[PDB]
RNA sequence: GAUUAAUAGGGACAGUCGGGGGCGUCAGUAUUCAAUUGUCAGAGGUGAAAUUCUUGGAUUUAUUGAAGACUAACAACUGCGAAAGCAUUCGCCAAGGAUGUUUUCAUUAAUCAGGAACGUAAACUAUUAGGGAUCGGACGGCGUUUAUUUUUGACCCGUUCGGCACCUUACGAUAGGAGUAUGGU
């Protein structure tokens, strides 16, 4: 009772101081069909891959 | 694969099962929607529909067709601009019955100002 | 009382406002490249002898 | 002068309404812009800088754009 | 002067609500929710619509509402409640829905 | 004579496929309800994919579509879904015996504040009119902005026709829904099943 | 064209909401579209009154002249998507077998 | 011999702004009518029907032509006009608004007696104190895209006038019916 919520603690700081995974994103990312810009980026980035 | 043309006007009164060639002008076989069912009530029906499509595709297999680019139409004018129920059961058969289908397009005459 | 806490309110959206205008300008203006001034520091004006 | 420039308006106005025949907007404009020219013209009567037997109706307006 | 119109009227939500239109999704979802596909829901919406004819017909107070709450479950509900039909009027001004105007 | 039975079984040559664009207030509300609605097209058969890049609802054939209606089924429900119905009605559009309607009744008053009063009139108090409506008529009414897009039976589609036309007209929906209750009243007896009824309305 | 074949050509334009924006209309002012209208009639002229029928076909088919509408008319207002939504041919004064054979 | 130049006026100029108005012109479909073909038994309405059109071929399919109407979608918690109202393009004609100016006469003004121009419906109802949006100027700028690089425009941001509307706060305010009887006519 006291110790810190690590979450909220980064959450806190960052509102004050404001090639083997990235294909089964794809594979995760190809089933929902939403195309989300981040994906264009992805399927670039795979293609100079 | 001999494509031809089938305009399928769907109104909310009676159904028309129409094919023609690619060019619009030779009508193959036509088969309207009251011809196959003795009440006017339910001329515009699922069952009309079916039976519609079922001789339509029965005659252009006899003349060896056997493809169909499908325009689906309704009352446009001043009318619903939305086909009845003979457009989905019509297409139902149609391809239920032999009749690889091609192209859809649905054509109804939408006016840019009409009253 | 109902007159400080609706006022204390007001104050706060007004504040958030202006803090919000200023945060802009100096994302977009040629500010950004300048260390923030703390606001203890921003509290006086000038000083003479 | 502003009565100058204002009887020129009036001209103006009063041609292209000859010229059209048809609108009504012209015209309101046209009774607003008269008014505005009878005021500024009374208020230059009684200072006197004008003469207190001119006046302006049409022929004024043809004579000063003839 | 008509008797049946005045109760079609009034009552519609709480039968569009119960059972009575399967082409509406929320009516075709409380179809068979489960307090309607119970044993006696017809017998209980004529309770809540004859509770509805007598305030209609004059009561001020009514017979289905719970008067006794701890307040903290009443504050909750009414701020749900509020902020659900606030949600709604800003989803659509939003789209362009018009919606019935009512304070 | 009138019912219609699902489809129990390539009947597509040229892979069809049907777009239509949406806005963002919308993109959030689509974003956030898809997965049901390419659950219930999956179960039919159709790919639809949503793109927030440019804001495009794509509905289109796979390989292993059977039904050669259900093209048309999803190009209406994606229709719907940029008209901003909600969602699970948007996907009752998917049942045989549902069908839409858009109703453009903003050239029938040439008057605005006459049309707004009209509309809201339409719309009812408490939108009990309308919900009146939806019930006599077995539909769903969405007055939306400028059009009214409505959903169900046929049947239905072509009474709440007349009745927003004659709504925009000036004839008071109460009007018409005394109307309605007094032709399903003598429809409900089949022993005045063919007579002309105006000597009741 | 130059062969003498009068013909409607029908652009349609739709307007480029731009990337890293936060208003939510893109609407350009109405002197701004007569400007962008002027700018393609003088685009589709220039581009379209030079050449032949079947090189004016061999340029509609990759659309060539909506992506130099596109190209040219985004000093104005970016535009998000042109296209030549109708081609009519009104009168075909010719039957010539030597130009219609040469075509097949 | 002639003040402040008003945080009230009127005018001038410049870039503009507007689905404001008039006249012409250009289109777009749709409807009706007619013609040419392929037709080949119903079509049309309705909750059902009926009147009607239908082997001289209706409804339908395709292509043209004419006429009259209107300007879908864009289309808005917007724009313009004093109001009714105003949405196709282009041209002409005047007018108007706001902004900016290193623009002028200096009370010209405010309000309305009299008068003057424009013209099937109804039916549920001195500041507030800022903020978030919005559009019309004018100015400023870290920057992305025009841009082969300067213009210039689009996007983002800030300042400033002006205006349709939202919410909060008020600064406050303030403006006989229904039953039951009894006796007459």
């Amino acid at each position: 009772i006291g110790n810190l919520d690590l979450r909220s603690e980064k959450q806190r700081q960052a509102e004050r101081d404001l090639n083997t995974a990235l294909k089964k994103y794809l594979r995760k990312q190809r089933k929902k069909n939403i195309i989300d810009e981040k994906r264009l980026k992805a399927e670039e980035l795979y293609r100079q891959m | 694969l001999v494509f031809g043309v089938a305009r399928i006007f769907a109104s909310f009164n009676d159904t028309f099962v129409h094919v023609t060639d690619l060019s619009g002008r030779e009508t193959i076989c036509r088969v309207t929607g009251g011809m196959k069912v003795k009440a006017d009530r339910d001329e515009s029906s699922p069952y009309a529909a079916m039976l519609a499509a079922q001789d339509v595709a029965a005659r252009c297999k006899e003349l060896g067709i056997t493809a169909l680019h499908i325009k689906i139409r309704a009352t446009g004018g001043n009318g619903t601009k939305t086909p009845g129920p003979g457009a989905q059961s019509a297409l139902r058969a149609l391809a239920r019955s032999g009749m690889k289908i091609g192209r859809i397009e649905d054509v109804t005459p939408t006016p840019s100002d009409s009253t | 009382p109902k007159v400080v806490k609706k006022a204390t309110e007001i104050k706060r959206e007004e504040l958030a406002a202006i803090k919000r205008r200023e945060e802009n300008e100096r994302k977009h203006s040629n500010k950004k490249y300048e260390k923030r001034k703390s606001e203890r520091e921003k509290a006086v004006l000038v000083k003479q002898q | 002068e502003d009565l100058y420039f204002l009887i020129k308006k009036a001209v103006a106005v009063r041609k292209h309404l000859e010229r059209n025949r048809k609108d009504k907007d012209s015209k309101f404009r046209l009774i607003l812009i008269e008014s505005r020219i009878h005021r500024l013209a009374r208020y230059y009567k009684t200072v006197g800088v004008l003469p207190p037997t001119w006046k302006y109706e049409s022929s004024t307006a043809s004579t000063l754009v003839a | 002067n008509d008797l049946a119109l005045q109760r079609l009227i009034a009552e519609s939500h709480i039968l569009s609500e119960a059972g009575a239109n399967p082409s509406h999704w929320q009516s075709s979802h409380a179809a068979t929710t489960g307090t309607n596909t119970r044993a006696f829901a017809t017998g209980r919406i004529a309770k809540k619509t004859t509770d509805m004819r007598i305030q209609a017909l004059g009561a001020k107070e009514s017979i289905l509402t719970q008067q006794k709450m701890p307040m903290n479950m009443r504050k909750g509900i009414v701020k749900h409640q509020e902020e659900k039909e606030k949600k709604r009027r800003q989803e659509a001004r939003e789209n362009g829905i018009v919606l019935e105007r009512e304070v | 004579k009138w019912k219609i039975e699902p489809f129990l079984p390539g009947p597509f040559l040229e892979e069809s496929s049907f777009m239509t664009l949406f806005p963002k207030y919308r993109e959030r509300y689509l974003k956030d309800c898809w997965p049901l609605v390419t659950k219930a097209l999956e179960k039919h058969g159709i790919a639809a994919t949503l793109d927030i890049v440019e804001g495009s609802m794509t509905v289109k054939t796979t390989r292993k579509t059977y039904d050669p209606a259900a093209i048309l089924k999803a190009r209406d429900l994606i229709k719907l879904l940029a008209r901003s119905v909600p969602a699970p009605q948007a996907l009752k559009i998917l049942e045989d015996g549902m069908a839409c309607d858009i109703i453009k009744i903003r050239s029938m008053v040439r008057n605005k504040e006459r049309f707004v009063k009209r509309r809201q009139r339409l719309l009812g108090q408490n939108g009990t009119t309308l919900k009146a409506l939806e019930l006599l008529t077995q539909t769903y009414i969405l007055v939306h902005g400028n059009t009214v897009s409505v959903m169900g039976g046929y049947k239905g589609l072509k009474e709440v026709r007349r009745v927003v036309e004659d709504t925009m007209n000036n004839i008071h929906p109460i009007y018409l829904i005394k109307e309605l209750m007094i032709k399903r009243e003598l429809a409900k007896d089949p022993a005045l099943a063919h007579e002309d009824w105006s000597r009741y309305l | 064209t130059t062969d003498h074949y009068l013909l409607r050509l029908f652009a349609i334009a739709f307007t480029k909401r731009r990337p890293n924006q936060i208003k939510k209309t893109t609407y350009a002012q109405s002197s701004q579209i007569r400007a962008i209208r002027r700018k393609m009639v003088e685009i589709i002229q220039r581009e379209a009154a030079s050449c032949t029928l079947h090189q004016l076909v061999s340029k509609l088919i990759p659309e060539v002249i909506g992506r130099e509408i596109e190209k040219a008319t985004q000093g104005i207002y970016p535009l998000q998507n042109v296209h030549i939504r109708k081609v009519k041919l009104l009168k075909q004064p010719k039957f010539d077998l030597g130009a219609l054979m040469a075509l097949h």
